[PDB]
């Protein structure tokens, strides 16, 4: 119910100048469709939807780092082979090449930590109730062991 | 673009701070608290969501730091 | 602080010993002669004359003054937890005072080893009637034994159920209390001892193999409810399913006797971890050990010595 | 950036820092009692609801930082 | 973006840093607290009433902040 | 006030301090004491006027700035 | 209030610090003392005027700020 | 190189606090969680990933900085 | 009131800090000595004297400070 | 060599920042993590192996910092 | 006197900082020192004698700007 | 190289800077560390050989040193 | 004498610097050793005559600060 | 008094600083491992072989800068 109002507020930074303002004081409205059910049930405990939202920002920033250290693993051979010192220099090519060598190994050993953030956003979803068995443990054999081959 | 200024320099100051402040409370709120599970998954192997729940945790309040050091850039 | 101080009290009071050739030499002396060594010893200074009673009373009067003085340091996190070891041996001469008061025998003839709460505290306890009011009067300066106790005690009052329940249920206590600290050797070789009280419960109770749990206290880690009850049940390949469990020296041990003394070497060579542990508990912890691993040879020896006894009637036991 | 003004601009720069420094507090805050946490699937199921609810409070020093930056600014 | 005086900036200075600052010392003081809580609960019931009265007090110290605040600024 | 040069706005950023760094430092001193509070009335009913009093104490830091600054409120 | 040079800006400014760094190492200060000090009181409830008269001794060090503060301000 | 332009410098100082600070704290991060684990390598050459999966976590502090510095990137 | 110029600045600053250094370490060295204080008066109510005797050493540092702190301003 | 621009001067700064700072950050995560590690060789020459790849993901700090200093100089 | 270059306030500045930073070092030195020293009476009242010895020292290190201040100054 | 422009007074500073701050990590790195070990070499005379590989690794810091240092002056 | 050169001003502020951290450096090493050390009295009765000869050799150390600073200056 | 002008003052400085920031590395090295150092000896005979194998590493530090501070002089 929550989420046509945070489009709204979105825009107006997510083209800046290409939106944000197809919507406004949405927000107003779309807070209230939001909170209406939770409301039915009672919920002792509503303020606790906050964790909810929190979620998704993590996401983002699992998919951002994925891309952000695999995008920082291509630049190390171009500043292990290609283009950096001074200005950026022709001769550098072989005057890192003492480097060049190098560079190679460690980043193979290092982007095997990049591919257990894909299962880090994964993790994230899996034990939040979206079809799922285990919730802290509970009757089922846990997740961890039914990913790996 | 353009050339600086103290003011424009305000709102370019203030962008590794909101990342920063954020970044390090949740480093030194991941330690202990991260730090808890290794001998709970020892002891009860089964106890592993909550290790594994641990650590996602803090980092919530990094990535609002981002997003205001993100902010004061188009409009810097 | 003060554990700067602590391990080094520590690094001072571990040179006392009695070495293992003093128990090696005592095979082959009288008792006299084991008497004349034990003289010239640490517990010689609180030997006085000749004679077994003395030799025992000598021993606790070695281990109180060196390590029996500690517990009204109480103040570091460690020194809370040097408390709950004392505590369970305690645990038990309370138990003594409960079960004393209980059958008309006096509070009189029932010895404490070196008590957080002082002479009063248990005296008022015994004087304290109802069995409420003793337990009420071991919590007036704090006890978590106290409080267990009554949380046994809310139910009933019936003495020995309670002694009982409230056992498992203090090394429940216990379970989570030595988890409060952190400082894992005390922990590590608590742990060792549930699995060591479990084998040796299941042993006592085995062949009645009944519902197992109300023998088997918790806190297993290499054993669980069912070998205990395999055990409990006469199952006896339950050692040789625990064995590259860390307790090897039990492994084909039929009997509770040599099981008690593979499982000493074993709690031991936990023990032994600590000679340099830091704020880790080790280097206090195994001083504590020794002293009482040193009192378990001396009295066992001075009796054989005493009765002429064999060497051989020692040999396993005075040995890890 | 902005409008421009220095003044402005120094009461701009801080209402972020309101919400950093306050971020930081609810980091630390979520690490001690998630200690308490490893401890709460043994204290009681019943207080697991309490220890968890516990954790609810602190995202309120964020919140001062917040309305700084809401009535300040549009304002300035 | 807008604009107000030539005050405004420096009057600014003291406010967010007095909400900032109490926020980050009242996160870790209740977040120990909240933790050693939990022992109390289990053990005692009772205890619940009391834990109610308990927990508060940090929290405070920024309260006060906010009605001298509002005087000095927003006062524009 | 909202009036004024920048010179002014200086004797204005400290009086916050007083109290702020203050508010930092009693989180803090609630902790330790606070932690050892919550015991203190658990086994002992008779210890709540003690544990109850005991966790005041640091707070008086805070205070001082308080009532100084109160008799002064606006007059600036 | 009231305006001037550079020189009252030092001055004005500088009575909270003061308070501040003396506060806050006063605060930690007790609460080691206070943590230790929750004990006694339950040791020897007999003792209350002893623990009373006992605990106050670091407290010392915040009001030297202030009497640092009484000679500087006239420039204020 | 050469003479900066004003611009230039502003964010070209921000540019590094994210960069030592993430970097920092994932170091600290990672050797607390780091400095329990040791008797389990030695017992358990498959549970091994348990201390191992700790680390991961606090892996993405550093990455972030990277991405902001990203942006500003032919500003700088 | 008060007047500006570069040289008074750096001594104006400088009078406080001797004696705040000294208070925050006078106050740890009180601090842990203090907390350990506790028991040996509960008992040994003789012992009182001692405690306090032992205690009273770190408070000297402040003084020094204020020897060189007032030799710094008189210049002023 | 001799004078600089802005870029070159804050830069010039920057290489000495880098080999100082990192070497800071490589140290701290090595203490506790250091601590722990011995006692397992006393125990395992055969271990050691596994022991002497444990010690080194902090320690990557240093090596950006040669690299960085090459780099800078030449925009200096 | 008075307002003179920025010398002499200058060479002023850092003879304090030699004393005040010292003298923190003397109250921590001192703070381990007792504090074990509290338990040294309670387990040897013999031990009692080196502990009271052994606080002594720290002091001298704020000395140690002085004694070369002295021979200095006849240039204040 | 000796006097020179305004480069040059900028890389001199944090030429020393770059000795400063290494030499205060690796000294921090041997205190964790180091005081572990020697009961493991108590032990462990067997040891030895690794002994002097073990301690050697925060050391390298030092090294880092030497060269940025040489290079930037004592080679210009 | 005064106010006079600006290489004094330079110069006046790290030759405090060198003779008070030193210091603080010597304070430590007693502080550390001071505390391991009661027990240590009662074991080690036996180090007397060594540990009187190692004492020795540092405190001529504390000499060749006092020599250093007064030799260096003449461009104070 | 003395010479004149920025430069030779701005060379100057970090032959000071090297003496003070080395020195509390060395420092906190060379309290905890002493502290188990002297002791080691004390427990056990056979590690003062060790001890003097073991605890020697902190000690290079200031005799190269001594020769260094000469090589820096010449700058100046």
């Amino acid at each position: 119910g929550g989420l046509v109002g945070v489009l709204a507020l979105a825009a107006s930074y997510l083209g800046n100048l290409q939106a944000g303002w197809l919507q406004g004081l949405m927000y107003l409205g779309f807070g209230v469709f939001l909170l209406a059910v939770l409301m039915s049930r009672i919920w002792l405990m509503i303020p606790e939807i906050f964790t909810q939202a929190g979620h998704i920002l993590s996401h983002i920033r699992i998919y951002a780092v994925g891309a952000a250290g695999g995008i920082l693993a291509g630049l190390l051979t171009d500043v292990g082979f290609a283009l950096a010192e001074r200005l950026g220099l022709l001769g550098v090519l072989l005057g890192l090449l003492v480097a060049g060598v190098l560079h190679l190994l460690i980043l193979l050993l290092t982007t095997l930590g990049h591919m257990l953030q894909p299962i880090r956003l994964l993790w994230v979803e899996f034990f939040t109730k979206f079809g799922f068995y285990e919730e802290n443990g509970r009757p089922y054999r846990p997740f961890k062991s039914v990913r790996e081959a | 673009a353009a050339s600086g200024g103290l003011d424009r320099g305000l709102i370019a100051v203030g962008m590794g701070l909101a990342v920063g402040l954020a970044a390090l409370g949740t480093g030194v709120a991941q330690a202990r608290i991260g730090a808890a599970g290794v001998g709970a998954i020892a002891e009860d192997r089964s106890n592993f969501g909550t290790a594994l729940i641990f650590l996602l945790l803090p980092e919530t309040l990094v990535i609002f730091g981002l997003l205001i050091a993100f902010i004061l850039n188009g409009r810097l | 602080d003060d554990f700067a101080y602590l391990n080094a009290r520590v690094r001072v009071r571990r040179g006392t010993l009695l070495k293992e050739s003093f128990f090696q030499e005592a095979l082959d002396l009288s008792f006299a002669d084991f008497l004349r060594l034990l003289s010239e010893t640490v517990y010689g200074g609180e030997l006085a004359g000749q004679g077994l009673p003395d030799v025992d009373r000598a021993v606790l009067r070695t281990q109180a003054k060196l390590v029996g003085d500690l517990p009204r340091l109480v103040t570091g996190e460690a020194r809370e937890a040097v408390r709950l070891l004392l505590l369970r041996n305690d645990l038990h001469n309370l138990q003594a005072l409960l079960r004393a008061k209980a059958t008309g025998r006096p509070f009189e003839e029932v010895l404490l080893l070196p008590g957080t709460l002082r002479e009063e505290v248990w005296r008022q306890a015994y004087e304290a009637q109802d069995p409420a009011g003793m337990a009420q009067v071991l919590a007036v300066p704090g006890h978590p034994l106290a409080r267990a106790l009554r949380a046994v005690l809310r139910e009933t009052q019936d003495l020995a159920r309670v002694e009982a329940l409230l056992a498992k249920r203090f090394f429940e206590d216990v379970a989570k209390a030595a988890k409060g600290l952190d400082q894992p050797a005390l922990r590590d070789y608590l742990a060792l001892e549930v699995d060591a009280e479990n084998l040796r419960t299941a042993f006592k109770l085995q062949g009645s193999g009944l519902a197992p749990d109300a023998f088997f206290l918790k806190g297993g880690r290499f054993v669980d409810r069912v070998r205990f009850a395999r055990l409990m049940e006469g199952d006896y390949a339950v050692l040789d399913e625990l064995s590259g469990t860390p307790f090897s020296g039990l492994s084909g041990v039929r009997d509770l006797k040599a099981l008690e003394r593979g499982l000493r070497c074993v709690l031991l060579k936990e023990a032994k971890k600590g000679v340099q542990d830091p704020l880790g508990v080790g280097l206090v912890l195994a001083y504590v050990k020794e002293r009482e691993w040193e009192a378990v040879r001396l009295r066992l020896l001075a009796r054989r010595a005493y009765f002429g006894l064999p060497r051989a009637q020692v040999e396993e036991e005075v040995v890890c």
